[PDB]
């Protein structure tokens, strides 16, 4: 498989410069570029610039010259992205991106494909914090009609984002995770629920799995009914 | 640089429907341009290339067309695994430009939304801190009313909502309502109660708790 992988959300404070990293896997790394798109709170989609990880040369957007550094590293597949004088408005989802050649539209190398998951890099103050993990147990107020719902509450996290899969990827059916909340202490709080049978809730297993790369937490929460 | 205008920057409509996006480029590009799509909580995606070409492994429901500087994606058969923010993109010159996206949305039938709620857990509370959880599951439209009841009194300014986007399968929305208290005013009450109010309940549905049992 061809796969673009990036390094996780940062916190940085104005001023400062964040480094994200792609590590490329499943295709000739020297022979494609690799480019930088970013996506503000708006969602619009930003181009940044190229790498070429064959040459080394690179080629940035004039609204990021003298504050975005491309380098790579072929000897491990990787690319960087270094931004530095970090402000307010470079909070954003920073995305990685494969990119064939420059010069003949006709082909479908030479489009942004495959891209990387996205990094997450908050500019704040603000110090990380780690979520506490909670089970929301399945009970008889919490069984409808053969079904029963479960989850697990993530309290109290800062920066976004926190990401929950349950069973280790296993179980993605029924499955929804909540958009975080903002708490008035200034801290992040999400759950992420699934609805299951009500009638094996005592033999099957479901754990939460919950990733909070900022402060580097990971948490696995077996939930069972409550005796 | 080239500007890429999209219009509409939002669109509802049905399973099924045929569906047309533009975009319009400030200068001529040629072929020269491609749409992506972005699914929730993922990546964009290459859907179109070349401004008609059909990236490998994309359904062909989706298909691109025009030249010069007006394009248009069209969705001959909308699904709702298609709920998503498209976007165009220009490789004519860099720095390379997208368009502002368009937000595509599923109008589907009434549901009601099954309703759960879960008291704070044993751990939580030892931590000094109560949240009590209510789930509304899987209900359209979104308009829902959750009311908080606690000894039959009434909640104000101690929960906060979240919803989900619409589901990629069945694209109904989920709404979560999180009840906090501290332990102490936890302990300080017995029956806790959210209430909730659809259009697809003939009435309104409460589900509730006694703290302890
Ligand atoms: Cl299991
Ligand atoms: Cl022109
Ligand atoms: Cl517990």
């Amino acid at each position: 498989e061809v796969q673009l992988v990036q390094s996780g959300a940062e916190v940085k404070k104005p001023g400062a410069s964040v480094k994200v990293s792609c590590k490329a896997s499943g295709y000739t790394f020297t022979g494609y570029y690799m480019h930088w798109v970013r996506q503000a709170p708006g969602q619009g989609l930003e181009w940044m610039g190229w790498i070429n990880p064959n040459s080394g040369g690179t080629n940035y957007a004039q609204k990021f010259q003298g504050r975005v550094t491309m380098t790579r590293d072929t000897s491990i597949t990787t690319g960087y992205m270094e931004l530095s004088s970090l402000r307010s408005d470079d909070t954003a989802l920073y995305y990685c991106a494969r990119v064939g050649a420059h010069d003949y539209y006709d082909s479908s190398d030479n489009w942004f494909d495959p891209w990387g998951q996205g990094t997450l890099v908050t500019v704040f103050s603000a110090s990380t914090k780690g979520p506490s993990v909670f089970p929301l147990a399945p009970s008889s107020k919490s069984t409808s009609g053969g079904t029963a719902a479960l989850g697990c509450l993530v309290k109290d996290y800062f920066p976004e984002p926190v990401t929950v899969s349950w069973n280790s990827g296993a179980l993605t059916s029924g499955v929804h995770t909540f958009p975080a909340v903002l708490q008035s202490s200034g801290l992040y709080s999400l759950s992420s629920v699934v609805t299951v049978p009500s009638s094996s809730l005592g033999t099957q297993t479901y754990i939460c799995n919950v990733n909070h790369k900022p402060s580097n937490t990971k948490v696995d929460k077996k939930v069972e009914p409550k005796s | 640089d080239i500007q890429m205008t999209q219009s509409p920057s939002s669109v509802s409509a049905s399973v099924g429907d045929r569906l047309t996006i533009t975009c319009r480029a400030s200068q001529g590009i040629s072929s020269w341009l491609a749409w992506y799509q972005q699914k929730p909580g993922k990546a964009p995606k290459l859907l179109i290339y070349a401004a008609s070409s059909l990236q490998s492994g994309v359904p062909s429901r989706f298909s691109g067309s025009g030249s010069g500087t007006d394009f248009t994606l069209t969705i001959s058969s909308l699904q709702p695994e298609d709920f998503a923010t498209y976007y165009c993109q220009q490789a004519n010159s860099f720095p390379w430009t997208f368009g502002q996206g368009t937000k595509v949305e599923i109008k589907r039938t009434v549901a009601a939304p099954s309703v759960f709620i879960f008291p704070p857990s044993d751990e939580q509370l030892k931590s000094g801190t109560a949240s009590v959880v209510c789930l509304l599951n899987n209900f359209y439209p979104r308009e829902a009313k959750v009311q908080w009841k606690v000894d039959n009194a009434l909640q104000s300014g101690n929960s906060q909502e979240s919803v989900t986007e619409q589901d990629s399968k069945d694209s109904t929305y989920s709404l979560s309502s999180t009840l906090t208290l501290s332990k102490a005013d936890y302990e300080k009450h017995k029956v806790y109660a959210c209430e909730v109010t659809h259009q697809g309940l003939s009435s309104p549905v409460t589900k509730s708790f006694n703290r302890g049992e």
